[PDB]
Order: structure tokens, then sequence, then C-alpha cells
């Protein structure tokens, strides 16, 4: 079954550099792209990025340029999104999910477990 | 029926080699090998004999023609001839060279129409009458046409890989009935990437509007110039010698 | 009496017209 | 770009009736408005992915309605389960915005 | 060892006292500067013109399918334009496109309302799905949707195009469906007219620019990538980078994937040929596919370092020999570079006396320690 899996209670001290992971099982991971989402409890939920894996074409929203990067590793079907410079703000719960079709439009079939980060 | 003296020789692959001798082992024809030679149409009384018989394609083919009036129009390849089994067409006609690659349901005998236009002086095509139908076409090629414009047109035919190589060569003669004796390699042609395994073919012929008529006799036209030349490629070892322009001037079986 | 693939001909130390001479 | 606002954020509903969430697009997205539910310290799971046809799995209570710029979701019988928190998505055209989301309760 | 030649010397023999003579003590090798990759000019562009804004599309139902093969596909290019409003690929990422290879590609050009997009996709049903054209749920291609508001939809309406709203049966996957037959719904036969229980399949699309955007037409291109097992036809065009010549690189002409440094040639291909090889099959001249010049290609210099050296008891001091590369082309350089047929060694310098012959060199060269 496709699982999406994340490991969880991140815990980073502001001015660092987080690599998040999301770890695929389940479902091709070539044949789709990958997308992470942003959780605050007074903002919701708010798209972060695409990523095409096996691929350089890579999509921010405007907002998250700069301060999250997205990396994808063919081998072991994972996908990684690295933030920068993480300050009090960054302190939310990051979704990966999975598109339902390699493009866009997208309304993210499957999710992943997600990932509390804490900036502290 | 005729020998074919150190004829057939093809360019094995597009490199060149400069004052060398090559030894490759590729599908060729081999020398000094008799080729059947066919008489396509014969007219006597003006009785019109026809004989266009669909040859086994095995391994590769010499094809070579000794035709001024280029009554030779082109070939058909088919594993089948049939609309069950893709069939791949070489036609040659007066803008260009056309070739189909598709599911064919053959007449008994294909032909081309061809009229003679008394305004203009030329002579161009009526109707094509080779295949009912089409069905499941996959590939389409258009080139200039080569055939066209006493002289020797050797064509080489080959399957492997799914790659259909056809090598040309052009060379006027002096010769009638037999292949003149002398060695002239075959430059390729045009590679085509066609992936369909055939094992017979068989070669277009123009008929005038003369020849259409339902009388046994046709005196607008005359077909004895129509003879082609079939010789059968075997695997062997050849060593072709290149000289320094990068031509191949001589070869050993 | 009449080639570099990790192959060298190292030429000899004497040269054609140094041996003529001898 | 387009934005999706939830206009209400904590909603009381019984348990067995039928409640209707509602979610408002700034523009005309014809009917691509997706829905999710998340559950505390659960991931979100899509409910019914355009305007109607609802997500594999997902049992029928769950019921997209509204085209144009309204579009609601309704449950014809609350659940315990389905005390948690929903969100509104339009998938007409990057980049990707998310409802302010909407938690039932008793 | 890597102090300096002299202890690179002693290191190799193993010794702290080197004796007159010569040493090879390694090899100089001249490491590719870059890599180019050259390819043909793209020829034969495919007609996506057509694809993009035809002067016309065709209805769902008969939608028009387009052959597409034998050219060079910018699916890439495709992507970044934005005209397009909904860019689906289910089977593949776009960007791979460009980069993969398909030996044929068909592109289904037909008219639906906004609100119908969803209805062509894999794992979907929908009366246009089910009765105008259908997608494989296996299958690997895009879906291509912009807004065509000011193409297909009139102040009076639209009503050129047609949609089967029932049929007998649902319509298989790729299957094209004009038959005009009228729907029976009922056990009485249809005599081919307007009855209670028979009814026409087609029905004419409802098309105003005042309609909502879903209700609003779209002109919706279906791009569909097909394997037979055979070679590639259609493939994305190949990147190539400008000619270097006299430097030592990384070459790939069409495929040869070849390291030397390349050098214009006088000798004369055949029209037909590509690459040349000499006697032992190695490669030894190509034909650039973008401009039809012949390039020879002699590889990158390499030799021995062979250090010079007199006996350490006398002297400290060393010459490195080059063997079989000019130092121009290419101790550091600089300090009395001599030229030889054998090398051009470095650190001695050339006189033009003649003395006996105390350390070979070759061709006659003879190095010595000398004031
Ligand atoms: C000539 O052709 C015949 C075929 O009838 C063949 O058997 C024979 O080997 C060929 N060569 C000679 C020298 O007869
Ligand atoms: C020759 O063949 C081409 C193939 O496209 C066709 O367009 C043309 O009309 C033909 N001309 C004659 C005279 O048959
Ligand atoms: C048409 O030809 C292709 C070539 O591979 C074959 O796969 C297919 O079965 C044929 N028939 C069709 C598409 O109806
Ligand atoms: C020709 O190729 C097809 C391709 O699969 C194969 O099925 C068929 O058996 C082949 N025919 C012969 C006679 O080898
Ligand atoms: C072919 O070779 C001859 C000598 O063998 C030479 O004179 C002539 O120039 C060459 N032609 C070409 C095109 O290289
Ligand atoms: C639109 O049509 C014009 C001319 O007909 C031409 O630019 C092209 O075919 C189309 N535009 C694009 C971006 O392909
Ligand atoms: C390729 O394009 C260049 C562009 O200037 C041109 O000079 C060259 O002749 C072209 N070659 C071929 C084979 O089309
Ligand atoms: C260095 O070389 C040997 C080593 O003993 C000896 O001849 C002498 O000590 C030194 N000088 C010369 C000219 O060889
Ligand atoms: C390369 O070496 C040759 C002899 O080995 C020499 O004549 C030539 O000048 C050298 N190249 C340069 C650029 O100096
Ligand atoms: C050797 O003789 C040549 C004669 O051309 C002269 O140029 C050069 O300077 C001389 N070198 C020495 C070291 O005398």
């Amino acid at each position: 079954q496709v699982q999406l899996q994340q490991p969880g209670t991140e815990l980073v001290m502001p001015g660092a550099s987080v690599k998040l992971s999301c770890k695929t099982s389940g479902y091709t991971f070539t044949h789709y792209w990958m997308h992470w989402v942003k959780q605050r409890p007074g903002e919701g939920l708010e798209w972060i990025g695409e990523i095409a894996p096996s691929d350089n074409y890579v999509k921010y929203n405007q907002k998250f340029k700069g301060k999250s990067t997205l990396s994808v590793d063919r081998s072991s079907s994972t996908a990684y999104m690295q933030l920068s410079s993480l300050t009090s703000e960054d302190s939310a719960v990051y979704f990966c999910a999975r598109p339902d079709n390699s493009g866009y439009p997208v309304y993210f079939d499957y999710w992943g477990q997600g990932t509390s980060l804490t900036v502290s | 029926y005729t020998n074919s003296f150190t004829r057939g020789v093809y360019y094995p692959d597009k490199v060149f080699r400069s004052s060398v001798l090559h030894s490759t082992q590729d599908l060729f024809l081999p020398f000094f090998s008799n080729v059947t030679w066919f008489h396509a149409i014969h007219v006597s009384n003006g009785t019109k004999r026809f004989d266009n018989p669909v040859l086994p394609f095995n391994d590769g083919v010499y094809f070579a023609s000794t035709e001024k009036s280029n009554i030779i129009r082109g070939w058909i390849f088919g594993t089948t001839l049939d609309s069950k089994t893709q069939s791949l067409l070489i036609v040659n006609n007066a803008t260009n060279v056309v070739i189909k690659v598709c599911e064919f349901q053959f007449c008994n005998d294909p032909f081309l129409g061809v009229y003679y236009h008394k305004n203009n002086k030329s002579w161009m095509e009526s109707e094509f009458r080779v295949y009912s139908s089409a069905n499941n076409c996959t590939f389409e090629y258009v080139s200039q046409p080569f055939l066209m414009d006493k002289n020797l047109r050797e064509f080489v035919f080959k399957n492997i890989d799914g790659y259909f190589k056809i090598y040309s060569k052009h060379t006027p003669i002096n010769l009638v009935r037999d292949l003149p004796q002398g060695f002239s390699a075959l430059e390729p042609l045009v590679d085509l990437p066609i992936g369909i395994n055939i094992t017979r073919f068989q070669t277009l012929l123009a008929l005038h509007r003369s020849y259409l008529t339902p009388g046994d006799s046709s005196s607008g036209w005359t077909a004895g110039a129509a003879a082609y030349y079939v010789g059968y490629l075997q695997p062997r070892t050849f060593l072709l010698k290149y000289n320094e322009n990068g031509t191949i001037t001589d070869a050993v079986d | 009496v009449t080639k570099f693939n990790g192959l060298t001909v190292l030429p000899p130390l004497l040269t054609d017209e140094m041996i003529a001479q001898y | 770009d387009i934005v999706m606002t939830q206009s209400q954020k904590f909603m009381s509903t019984s348990l067995g009736d039928r409640v209707s969430i509602s979610c408002k697009a700034s523009q005309d997205v014809g009917t691509t408005v997706a829905w999710y539910q998340q559950k505390p310290g659960q991931s979100p799971k899509l409910l019914i992915y355009w305007a109607s046809t609802r997500h594999t799995g997902v049992p029928d209570r769950f019921t997209g309605t509204g085209s144009g710029t309204d579009y609601t979701l309704t449950i014809s019988s609350v659940a315990a389960e389905d005390l948690a928190l929903y969100y509104c998505q339009q998938h007409y055209n990057t980049p990707y915005t998310f409802g302010g989301g909407t938690k039932l309760e008793i | 060892c890597a102090l300096d030649p002299l202890s690179e010397t002693k290191c190799t023999l193993k010794s702290f006292t080197v004796e007159k003579g010569i040493y090879q003590t390694s090899n100089f090798r001249v490491q590719p500067t870059e890599s180019i990759v050259r390819f043909p000019n793209i020829t034969n562009l495919c007609p996506f013109g057509e694809v993009f804004n035809a002067t016309r599309f065709a209805s769902v139902y008969a939608w028009n399918r387009k052959r597409i093969s034998n050219c060079v596909a910018d699916y890439s290019v495709l992507y970044n334009s934005a005209s397009f409003s909904t860019f689906k690929c289910y089977g593949v990422s776009p960007t791979k496109l460009n980069d993969l290879c398909f030996t044929n590609v068909y592109a289904d050009s037909f008219v639906i309302r906004g609100d119908e997009v969803r209805q062509i996709a894999p794992g979907q049903t929908g009366k246009i799905a089910d009765y105008n054209y259908k997608l494989p749920d296996d299958f690997t291609g895009c879906v291509i949707a912009w807004n065509s508001n000011n193409l297909d939809s009139k102040v009076g309406g639209n009503y050129n195009y047609l949609y089967r709203l029932f049929r007998k049966s649902n319509l298989k996957p790729f299957e094209r469906d004009i038959s005009t037959e009228i729907y029976q719904a009922g056990s009485t036969p249809c005599n081919g007219v307007e009855g209670f229980n028979c009814y026409f399949p087609l029905q004419s699309y409802g098309f105003q620019p005042t309609n909502g955007v879903g209700y609003q037409p779209y002109r919706v291109v279906v791009l569909s990538f097909e394997l037979l097992h055979a070679p590639a036809t259609v493939c994305g065009p190949k990147k190539s980078t400008n000619l270097v010549k006299n430097k030592c690189v990384n070459f790939n002409f069409n495929g040869l994937t070849g390291t030397g440094v390349l050098t214009e040639s006088n000798k004369k291909f055949l029209p037909f040929q590509q690459f040349g090889r000499d006697i032992a099959d190695t490669t030894d001249a190509v034909r650039d596919p973008q401009t039809l010049e012949i390039l020879d290609i002699t590889p990158c210099s390499f030799g021995g370092v062979s250090v010079i050296t007199p006996g350490t008891n006398t002297s400290n001091q060393v010459a490195v020999l080059y063997q079989d590369v000019n130092c121009t082309e290419v101790y550091s350089t600089g300090s009395n570079v001599f030229q030889t047929r054998a090398g051009c060694l470095i650190g001695a310098e050339h006189v033009n006396n003649s003395y006996e012959c105390d350390i070979p060199i070759g061709a006659g060269i003879c190095a010595s320690y000398q004031t």
C-alpha cells in the first residue's frame, strides 16, 4: 500500500539548516512528482513547492523561495526538503504529498505522515 | 543464368578508411554466383507475356536493372502480402519516392497506370493499382527520386535489427544481356527503422495506357527492356580494399 | 625498407644519420 | 494568487445530524475544488477531489456540492470520527492555496 | 617523494645516493580541459503549431488523431509556454519527455467544456469518458487543456461541437465513435426517427461567453506516448556545444564518446561516411554533424617524467624530460625550456659545443654536468 513516511518531532536551533525526509513505499517514485505542504496553526496549510524526481525542474512558492530547498534521491525513493535560515516563524509541521499526476493542476490525493519542526 | 563476377559489394559501415585492407564479416552476395535473370514483361504477334514472381526475401537481395525506359517502378516487401500483417512499399513517381509501411491488401498483379498527355508531350501516372486498402499505417518517408535517370542500377536490400537498409549505385554500361564484368561498390542510400520482419519481395511495374487495353495485343507500348536480375545475399567473409579517397576499389571473397 | 593508445616508441640514442658516421 | 477562505473556524454540530462546510473562492475556478480531513496527530486524507466525485474509500456520507465560486462540503450524518479538521483546496492553477480550516465539535 | 624531482628519483630507486643517469619516475598525462557534445541541426520540425492554435478542432466524440513521427519534439518548450491552462502528465514528467524517446506519438484534439476536463483522465468515470473518449488506466501521456472562450464561444451559442450523452455500452480506451445511430432506451426498436424511447446520442454543446468557466469551452489536446519495442522515430532535440579545436577535450560526436585533441584535417571523407579509422581499428577522424568538416583526432599527450640527474654526491639539481611532448602546446615551465626530438626537457640549457655522451636522452642528445 502507498505510504509516505516522515520522522517528525524535529528539534533545531534558529539560524541552522534542517533536511526533512519523506520516505515513500508501495508506489513507483519516478512516475510522479513530489510536493511539500507547511502547516501552521494560525495560517493553516500552505503549499511549499514541487520537485520532479530524476529531473532538474524545481518550482517553489514565491513566499518560500530561498527558505526551502528541494532535493530528490532516485535511490531508496526518498524526497528531501531543506530549510535554511530557520526562524521562529518556521516552527510548524511540514507535510510531504504524493501528486495524482506529475504536473499541474494537482489535488494531492495522498499525504505523508508529516514532520513537526520546532525552532528553539 | 548469369554469373555475378565481383558485383553486389556495398560499404558495410559509414567508417572512413584510407589505403587499408579491411576484412569484414557481413551479409554479402558471393562472388561468381549465378543470379536469376527475369523478363518481367515480354511482348511478341504482340501478345503480352506477364511474369512478376514474388521471390522470397532471404537475408539480403542484390537487385539490378538494365532498363532505359524506367519500366521498373518500385518494390514490394511483406511477410504475407496481406492486410493481416504490415508490409513495406517503395514507389517511385514523378515528384518523389513514396515509401509507406502499412497493412496493405495487394492486388493479384500490382502495377501503375500511366498515360500520355498529348498537349504536354509527357507521360504522367493515371491511377495507382497496387493495394485495395491500407490500415494501421505506421511509417511514411519521402525523398528525392533516385531511380530515375544503358546504365546499371544496383540496389541491395537488407533488414537487420529492425533496420531496413538500402544501398544504391548507378553505372553506365555497354553490355546488353549480362551484368558487365567490373567492380563498383554500392553506397548507402537511406536507412529505415522499419522494425518489421519480411520474407518476400516483388517488383513494381508501371503499365502504359495501351497495355491496359483489354485487347491481348498492345501496339502502343514496348516492354522488351523490362529485365531485372536478382541475387541472394549469404553470410560471408570479404577482404575490402579502401583507396586513399575512401572508396572500395577491389574486394576478395 | 618501409600509434598512441598507451604505447610509445622511443627514438634510438644514435640517430640514423649518426650511425652513418660510425 | 487565488485564495481559499473558510469563513467559520470553529463550529458545532450534533451526532447524526446533517452538516455543511462552506468554502469561498475569489475567482471562478469552475469545479476544481478539493476537500481534505485531518484528525489530530494524523495525516490529511483526500475526501472529494473535484467538486462532487468522492475519493476512493471515503463513505457516501461526505458529499461535495457547489459550483463557480461557492463550494460546500456536506456530511449526511456526523460520526465521532468526523470530528476533525477540514480544508478546501483549489486546483485551478499554480500556486496552490488551501482553506483556513474548520474544526467540527459537539 | 613529492617535494622535488630529485626526491622523486630518490623514492623511485629507494635509495639516498642516486648515481649519474636517467630514471623514469612517473608519467605525464594531460587531463581533458572540458567536454563538448555536438549533434546535427534540428531538422524536419514537428508541426506542433496545429495542436497549439489550429484554425478548427474536432468534436470530442469524433476526436481528431494526428500522427507525429520522424521529427524532433521539444516537450520542454511546450511545458515552458504558459498558454496551456491545464498540463497534466499522469504517465511521466513533462520535463523527462524531452530527454526520453518514443517510437510514435499521437495528438488527440477535441473541444470539451471546463467541467468535462476531469472526465478525460485515467481512473475517472463520466459521460464524455464513457461515450466520447476514454483513457487507459496504465496509459502514459500528457493532457493539455487551455481556455478557448474567445474561440469556441459565441453570444448566439456554439452548437457545432457535439458530445454523446449516452450509448449502449461504454467506449473502450482509445476508441473513436462517430456513429450517428439513434440510441435505443426501450424494447421497441428505433426506426431512425425521434421517439419516446429513441433519442439521438449526440448533443450540441452550449458555449457562451456569459457562461461560467466550467461551462466555457476549452480546447484539449492529449499527447499519447507509445513504445512498440522499436527504434524511436521522434525524439527530443539534443544539446549541442560549440566546437573547440587544439585543446584536449572530451568529445561526443553522435556517440563516438572519445577523448582527444581535435584538429582540422585535410582528409576527404565520402559524403555518407561520418567517422574515420586507422589500420589498428581506432578512431582517427570525425565529421562535425553541424558543419560537414572533417576533424582529425590525435590523443592527449602522454609520456614519462624521466628525471635527468647527476650523482647526488656532485649536485642536487636535476632536469626533467617530457618525452614526446612539446612544452609550448602544454619543475615548472619557463626555466630554460629546451626542446629536442626525444622530448622537451626542462632545467638544462642547450649548448652548441659538442662533447662525449654522458647521460643518454635520445636522438643523439646527451646531458652532462658542466660549467
Ligand atoms: C549457375 O546457376 C545454377 C543454377 O541453375 C547453379 O546451380 C550453378 O552453381 C551456377 N554456377 C555455375 C558455374 O553453373
Ligand atoms: C507523386 O507522388 C507524390 C507523393 O506525395 C504525389 O503527391 C504526387 O501527386 C505524385 N505525382 C504523380 C504525377 O503521380
Ligand atoms: C498495429 O501495429 C502495431 C505495431 O506494433 C501493433 O502493435 C498493433 O497490434 C496493430 N494493430 C492495431 C493497433 O490495431
Ligand atoms: C516477426 O516478428 C514478430 C514480432 O513479435 C514475431 O511475433 C513473429 O513471430 C516474427 N515472424 C517470424 C517468421 O519470425
Ligand atoms: C580521388 O583519388 C584521386 C587519386 O587516387 C585524386 O586525384 C582525386 O583528387 C581524389 N578525389 C577526391 C574527391 O578526393
Ligand atoms: C500560433 O499561431 C501563430 C501563427 O499562426 C504561430 O506563432 C504559432 O503557430 C502559434 N503559436 C505558438 C506559440 O506555437
Ligand atoms: C547547420 O546549421 C548551421 C547554422 O549556421 C549551418 O551553417 C550548417 O550548414 C547547417 N548544417 C546542416 C547539415 O544543415
Ligand atoms: C662524485 O662521484 C663519485 C662518487 O664517489 C666520485 O667520482 C666523486 O666522489 C664525485 N665526483 C665525480 C666527478 O664523480
Ligand atoms: C610541437 O612539437 C613540435 C616538435 O615536437 C614543434 O616543432 C612545435 O613547435 C611544437 N608546438 C608548438 C606550438 O611549439
Ligand atoms: C647556436 O647557434 C645558433 C645558430 O643559429 C645560434 O642562434 C645560437 O644562439 C647558438 N647557441 C649557443 C648556445 O651558442
